[PDB]
RNA sequence: GAUAAGGGAAGUCGGCAAAAUAGAUCCGUAACUUCGGGAUAAGGAUUGGCUCUAAGGAUCGGAACGAUCAACUUAGAACUGGUACGGACAAGGGGAAUCUGACUGUCUAAUUAAAACAUAGCAUUG
RNA sequence: GGGUAAACGGCGGGAGUAACUAUGACUCUCUUAAGGUAGCCAAAUGCCUCGUCAUCUAAUUAGUGACGCGCAUGAAUGGAU
RNA sequence: AGGAUAGUGGCCUACCAUGGUUUCAACGGGUAACGGGGAAUAAGGGUUCGAUUCCGGAGAGGGAGCCUGAGAAACGGCUACCACAUCCAAGGAAGGCAGCAGGCGCGCAAAUUACCCAAUCCCGACACGGGGAGGUAGUGACAAUAAAUAACGAUACAGGUUGUAAUUGGAAUGAGUACAAUGUAAAUACCUUAACGAGGAACAAUUGGAGGGCAAGUCUGGUGCCAGCAGCCGCGGUAAUUCCAGCUCCAAAAGCGUAUAUUAAAGUUGUUGCAGUUAAAAAGCUCGUAGUUGAACCUUGGGCUUGGCUGCAGCCGAGCCUUUUUUACUUUGAAAAAAUUAGAGUGUUCAAAGCAGGCCUUUGCUCGAAUAUAUUAGCAUGGAAUAAUAGAAUAGGACGUUAUAUCGUAAUGAUUAAUAGGGACGGUCGGGGGUAUCAGUAUUCAGUUGUCAGAGGUGAAAUUCUUGGAUUUACUGAAGACUAACUACUGCGAAAGCAUUUACCAAGGACGUUUUCAUUAAUCAAGAACGAAAGUUAGGGGAUCGAAGAUGAUCAGAUACCGUCGUAGUCUUAACCAUAAACUAUGCCGACUAGGGAUCGGUUGUUGUUCUGACGCAAUCGGCACCUUACGAGAAAUCAAAGUCUUUGGGUUCUGGGGGGAGUAUGGUCGCAAGGCUGAAACUUAAAGGAAUUGACGGAAG
RNA sequence: GAAGCUGGUCAAACUUGGUCAUUUAGAGGAAGUAAAAGUCGUAACAAGGUUUCCGUAGGUGAACCUGCGGAAGGAUCAU
């Protein structure tokens, strides 16, 4: 039977999506289907922001942080425990998840 | 088996049996 | 496209009655339309009707009082002989001892009834329970 | 809705109830009949001669004044297009697309409009053969169809 | 509108429609082939006689364990050979090499029956004799 | 260089040699195909002479008509004869397949004309 | 030391098996490399050989169609059509 | 125009034209096809059958030609050929059972070489003769009707005034046999009827079954996955409710079973009346001819009188007064063979039937032999709703009944503009298209520079490159690709698809409009345009990835997954190919049915807002979607359509009919090929399949 | 007025060729089904241990593997 009504993608009202590559795999996957998570850490662990501020020829130097947009397929997601299997009626919240 | 290679196999069957056949014509 | 105004009037009449409302607007009127409400106002499946002119087809309003069950066209309109009559009132209707069958007969359109208190037949139009 | 389209759009001009000519309007029904003639002399076809009408003049429509439709009293004036307006300008877009495409032989898409207008000129121009507006040997050739439209 | 024509006018689409869509039901197809005149040994008949060739034990399908005693018969109306169970106990003894048996179906309309594999007939009669006669000890068989 | 009863390749390495066919008009024409062909495929009918008939043009005259002039083509009919008649001359035998070279073309003057050479096409090298 | 086969050319020997019989689908090791693929064949290329089967005939070392561990077929030394 | 014919007619001839039929299915092919009245089954609609008691046609072994005659292309007439075949003295001659009977053959499959003109009728010169036409009997379980195989007492018991279970009686009767009479042409039989004719009333009922479907055993013996049964599901391996038997019981019964065909069941052929998201099945997408189907609108209302029929009302008919061209359809009628069907009457002893029959007993009286149905077409007819069609637009229009080309009459003559369509116009809006053009970093490769021992790749390694300087670093350049982030339950396009800038070219939807035309439209066999990727042909390009290939690992083996390279390809230009899970697995057009918040484009009204634009708040049209509910649908999953579907009919196209064989074979067609499109059957099979539930398992998560 | 004769006309029938239709042999080749679960592996069903499937194209004892583009009928309706 139909898992999902929006075919486990985002495209409505649309033919076709251009691929993305996963992330881990190199995976060819659509973009709309494609887990997608932006991840802004600090380019520094919080360990060594310390002693490198302490070696900073800088009064006041702010640390730069990374940026980074991830694409991940189905596969790669699962493994990596991006998503989890939900249960049938906890497929339909889409909401991101109430952690943060 | 597959689908998909049940064709090809089929596929590969007729081609064969027209090259056959032509021989004689 | 449109092509039948007396079955979308009908229509529009049954999803009224089906949900409880005591009144519908049908768009657009025609003679037919109104021959067949007022043959289902005499019969009393329906209340008062209204006629709205806009220099157009024309608008009704009608009154509904809640003893409609169902009415319907026959698409095709088929041809009835009076010895078909038995047939069509068999399959159409609930019981044989209430609704009717409408038809156009070139006596004009009347119910199965009155087509047979004065002998004529004419081409099937639709039903009314 | 949308014969060539899957469009479903239903703007539209919606006529006023009355059909009488408004109240403030002071115009006779000669004088209509002069300026809709005076436009037609200068090349204007109906839909841009009752354009200009209620634009610049207050002639709501023509046919609550004057009693006869645009086209109507061009025909009776003589003044009536040997084509019709719409076939016409449906043509003249033929001939626009046909002379783009003759440059850009990779334009599909282009070659996918001209097949729906030209389906669209001849079912016109079928009904107007059928109502002897143009004669029943009328035909729309894409080669001399500049020469029409010219 | 249920897609098919509903025009006061459209008999012949509805007419040739059904005509086409008969095909796909097989008694129909079967009956206007005429696939019983054609390729049915019988030829259509309800019985047909012919001559024992040999006798034959057919194993039962699973799950059965058996051995259905049967017999290779050349038909003689068209020379066509075919397998003919003969049924109940012990009525293989009754039909020998070279006789004349008379042959009917099943009742499954030419498929095999039951657990035997590729026989759609049984012996009816043998050298003239009903089989049920000569099980019965009702009749002798002439010899 | 001719002819030959009956048979018709039994002759011979091998149908070599010879025979048979043959012009024209009309009919009819398969497999296969690179769609161009194959093809005159295969396979049939007719054909003389004489007496007629019809059709097909030019220039003049003011006319869908008159006058004058003019070429050989085609079609039809009757009659006729020892059933003959492309009457001498001239003039394809055909078909079903396999091997091989694509084809037209070329060479061992004076023993080999071929499957050999060339060729268009394709590819490589500087 | 590297590249190059539409360069010249080459493309093999060995080791086991299926509820009658027959066959063998079923792995590694050597020669300086690869070990004959798609095709085709007793072919103008096969010794054995007048190969075996079918067809053609009264009878065929001929012909054709099949078969193929092919002495010694095979891809621009071009293969098959 | 003629000839010929009984006569019309290309029926035939001469001359002359180039016509005639066809997707509304011509032509060809098949028919195990003579047509019809009819038959079977049947709620209705249907499906199937009709060689065969009547009517029409055709034939007499196959063809053909004739004679005679009013009538034949005759065959129980002839002539000839072909095929069969008889006698022969070898020269010749004679044939036609698809008439009756009979034989052979064929086969699953079908009767006597009997009696007669008595009836029905026919023929003849005819009151008289003839008739295998026909009737009668024989064979005959084709079908159909009626209908025996027992009934009643007493004891004895059981039993709650009576139903039986046994051993005891006397009655009754036809099956059969027969005098006889009848029947009949003569018989047979029937009907009547002396005498005979029943206790085991042996004057003896069978065919199938007893697990379920499906009514009736868990009795006994036998066998032991054998033998066998079993339509299907299944039974049988030592207590078999299923086989083989005995007993008992069940069903129909002078009948019962089996095979095959067909009808119902089958709403599993669906017009009534199916299904197409996932079970089989919406064409990849648009255009489009035939076909089918298409908005509304034109004499309505009122008044008076009157006929009829139902119990003052009601229902039909009228008749006046109010300004008063072609169909289709439906009504009625005429004409429509009998048999068959339905049906009225009628004690064939009942009945199937038949069309007889009934009366006080008749030198005769007398009810009858009805009536419906047929149904397309034709004919006649009443009605004018519904659905078409024509008319007066360059007026070539209508009336002048008694007007004289003119003149005069006239209200002189054009329906709305559909929340159908088409067109124009106005500001837009789009990652819609084409052609150029302009970026961007990255990748790789190259040139310079700098150091020095590793670099790469992996789970770990190895192939590989490296003091000949790899990898790394900065600058510069060149090639091809590709357009990150922005980028979304957002946009555009018919779909496939489309994302750097700008210019040009031609399109487009929506919105706005008191513009224009007026049915021009919806869906569409045939026929077309486009159609991802891969693939083919030929040029150009060939950075990166990378089928094939080469190679290092893992492994028992992996010429697989992993690693490093790599040829076609990937890009482009000219052409082909025409297919995808081309998917929303959901055709298109139209109407209606329920709440809500977002969002894109357009338009229209308005702010404690920033700076005209942006934003904010309201409406609306169009889109892409989403959330809730379930009125409703559904097998369910689920669905605002997959609803308005047994309370079944808005329009229309396509497709499916258990699973395989098989999208195979064959034929055709398109293609250079790969292949596309169209597309079977034999045979085989009881399930295959859909959705959901519980559990079990998982090298899945918690 | 017989046989017979001339020329026509209708035209059976035979030979050849063509065509249509229905059956049938065949070395060998290549299938399908049934039977039993015989050999080799393990392709699918769990993330089936490389997610599966579609179209297309190569490769290969066999299931199958690989490239390109799709689909979710996914193991994600979600950051
Ligand atoms: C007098 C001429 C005749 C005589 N006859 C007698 C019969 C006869 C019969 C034949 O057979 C029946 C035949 O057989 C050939 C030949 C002859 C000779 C042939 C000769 C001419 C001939 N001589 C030899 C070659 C030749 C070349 C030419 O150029 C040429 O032209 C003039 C002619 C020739
Ligand atoms: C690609 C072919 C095999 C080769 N073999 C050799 C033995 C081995 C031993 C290991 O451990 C000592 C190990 O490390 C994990 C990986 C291996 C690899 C794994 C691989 C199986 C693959 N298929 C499914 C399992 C899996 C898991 C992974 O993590 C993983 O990554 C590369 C890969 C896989
Ligand atoms: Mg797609
Ligand atoms: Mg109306
Ligand atoms: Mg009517
Ligand atoms: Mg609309
Ligand atoms: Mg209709
Ligand atoms: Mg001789
Ligand atoms: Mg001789
Ligand atoms: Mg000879
Ligand atoms: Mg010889
Ligand atoms: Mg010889
Ligand atoms: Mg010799
Ligand atoms: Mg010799
Ligand atoms: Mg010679
Ligand atoms: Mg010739
Ligand atoms: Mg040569
Ligand atoms: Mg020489
Ligand atoms: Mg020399
Ligand atoms: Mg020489
Ligand atoms: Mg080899
Ligand atoms: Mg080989
Ligand atoms: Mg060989
Ligand atoms: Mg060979
Ligand atoms: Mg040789
Ligand atoms: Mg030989
Ligand atoms: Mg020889
Ligand atoms: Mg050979
Ligand atoms: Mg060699
Ligand atoms: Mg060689
Ligand atoms: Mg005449
Ligand atoms: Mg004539
Ligand atoms: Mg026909
Ligand atoms: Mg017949
Ligand atoms: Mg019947
Ligand atoms: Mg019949
Ligand atoms: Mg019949
Ligand atoms: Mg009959
Ligand atoms: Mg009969
Ligand atoms: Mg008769
Ligand atoms: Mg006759
Ligand atoms: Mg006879
Ligand atoms: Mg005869
Ligand atoms: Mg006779
Ligand atoms: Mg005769
Ligand atoms: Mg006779
Ligand atoms: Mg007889
Ligand atoms: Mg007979
Ligand atoms: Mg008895
Ligand atoms: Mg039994
Ligand atoms: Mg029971
Ligand atoms: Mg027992
Ligand atoms: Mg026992
Ligand atoms: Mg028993
Ligand atoms: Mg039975
Ligand atoms: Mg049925
Ligand atoms: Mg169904
Ligand atoms: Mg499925
Ligand atoms: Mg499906
Ligand atoms: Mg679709
Ligand atoms: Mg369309
Ligand atoms: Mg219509
Ligand atoms: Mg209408
Ligand atoms: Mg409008
Ligand atoms: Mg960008
Ligand atoms: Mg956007
Ligand atoms: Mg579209
Ligand atoms: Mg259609
Ligand atoms: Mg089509
Ligand atoms: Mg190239
Ligand atoms: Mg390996
Ligand atoms: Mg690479
Ligand atoms: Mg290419
Ligand atoms: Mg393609
Ligand atoms: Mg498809
Ligand atoms: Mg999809
Ligand atoms: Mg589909
Ligand atoms: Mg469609
Ligand atoms: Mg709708
Ligand atoms: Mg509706
Ligand atoms: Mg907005
Ligand atoms: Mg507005
Ligand atoms: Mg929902
Ligand atoms: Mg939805
Ligand atoms: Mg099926
Ligand atoms: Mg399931
Ligand atoms: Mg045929
Ligand atoms: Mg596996
Ligand atoms: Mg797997
Ligand atoms: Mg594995
Ligand atoms: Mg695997
Ligand atoms: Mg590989
Ligand atoms: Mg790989
Ligand atoms: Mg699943
Ligand atoms: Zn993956």
């Amino acid at each position: 039977p139909k898992k999902r009504a929006s075919n486990g993608r985002n495209k409505k009202g649309r033919g076709h999506v251009k691929p993305v590559r996963c992330l881990n795999c190199a995976r060819c996957v659509p973009k709309d289907k494609a887990i997608k998570r932006v991840t802004i850490r600090n380019m520094v662990e919080a360990a060594a922001v310390r002693d490198l501020s302490e070696a900073s020829v800088y009064a006041e130097y702010a640390l730069p942080k990374l940026y980074n947009k991830l694409h991940y397929c189905v596969s790669c997601a699962i493994h990596a425990r991006i998503v989890r299997v939900r249960s049938r009626t906890d497929r339909k919240i889409r909401t991101p998840p109430q952690r943060k | 088996m597959r689908d998909k290679w049940r064709k090809k196999r089929v596929r590969r069957l007729k081609r064969k049996r027209r090259k056959v056949r032509a021989r004689s014509k | 496209t449109r092509t039948s105004v007396l079955a979308d009037a009908l229509n529009a009449i049954n999803n009224a009655e089906k949900t409880g409302k005591r009144q519908v607007l049908i768009r657009p009127s025609s003679k037919v339309i109104i021959k067949f409400l007022t043959v289902m106002q005499k019969h009393g499946y329906i209340g008062e009707f209204e006629y709205i002119d806009d220099h157009r087809s024309g608008k009704i309003v009608v009154q509904l009082n809640g003893r409609l069950n169902k009415c319907g066209v026959i698409q095709p309109r088929f041809n009835v002989k009076i010895n078909d009559i038995e047939r069509w009132t068999d399959n159409l209707l609930p019981a044989r001892q209430f609704g009717y069958v409408i038809l156009t007969t070139s006596a004009g359109i009347m119910d199965h009834e009155e087509a047979r208190r004065k002998h004529v037949s004419g081409k099937i139009l639709g039903f009314v329970y | 809705g949308r014969m060539h389209s899957s469009g479903k759009g239903i703007s539209s001009s919606a006529l006023p109830y009355s059909r009488n000519a408004p109240s403030w309007f002071k115009l006779s029904s000669d004088d209509v009949v002069e300026q809709i003639i005076k436009y037609a002399r200068k090349g204007l076809t109906p839909s841009q001669i009752g354009v200009i009408l209620r634009d610049a003049h207050g002639v709501s429509q023509a046919k609550v004044v004057t009693g006869n439709k645009i086209l109507r009293i061009l025909k009776s004036n003589g003044l009536a297009p040997e084509i019709p307006e719409d076939l016409y300008y449906l043509i003249k877009k033929a001939v626009s697309v046909r002379k783009h495409l003759e440059k850009n032989r990779k334009d599909k898409d282009s070659k996918f409009r001209l097949i729906l207008i030209e389906s669209r000129i001849h079912r016109l121009a079928r009904y107007y053969r059928t109502v002897a507006v143009l004669p029943p040997n009328w035909k729309y050739e894409s080669a001399t169809a500049s020469a029409l439209v010219a | 509108g249920k897609g098919k024509p509903r025009g006061l006018n459209s008999a012949r689409k509805l007419r040739v429609h059904r005509r086409n869509n008969r095909w796909a039901d097989q008694a129909y197809k079967a009956r206007l082939l005429g696939t019983a005149f054609k390729s049915s040994p019988f030829g259509g008949s309800s019985h047909a006689k012919g001559i024992v060739l040999e006798k034959i034990g057919i194993e039962s399908k699973q799950p059965n364990s058996a051995i259905r005693k049967c017999v290779r018969v050349q038909l003689i109306k068209n020379g066509k050979k075919v397998t003919a169970f003969v049924p109940n106990d012990g009525c293989l003894n009754f039909v020998d090499e070279n006789d004349e048996v008379l042959l009917a179906g099943f009742g499954r309309r030419g498929k095999a029956k039951g657990d035997i594999p590729g026989v759609r007939f049984k012996v009816v009669k043998v050298s003239g004799v009903s089989l049920l006669a000569l099980w019965k000890e009702k009749k002798e068989k002439p010899r």
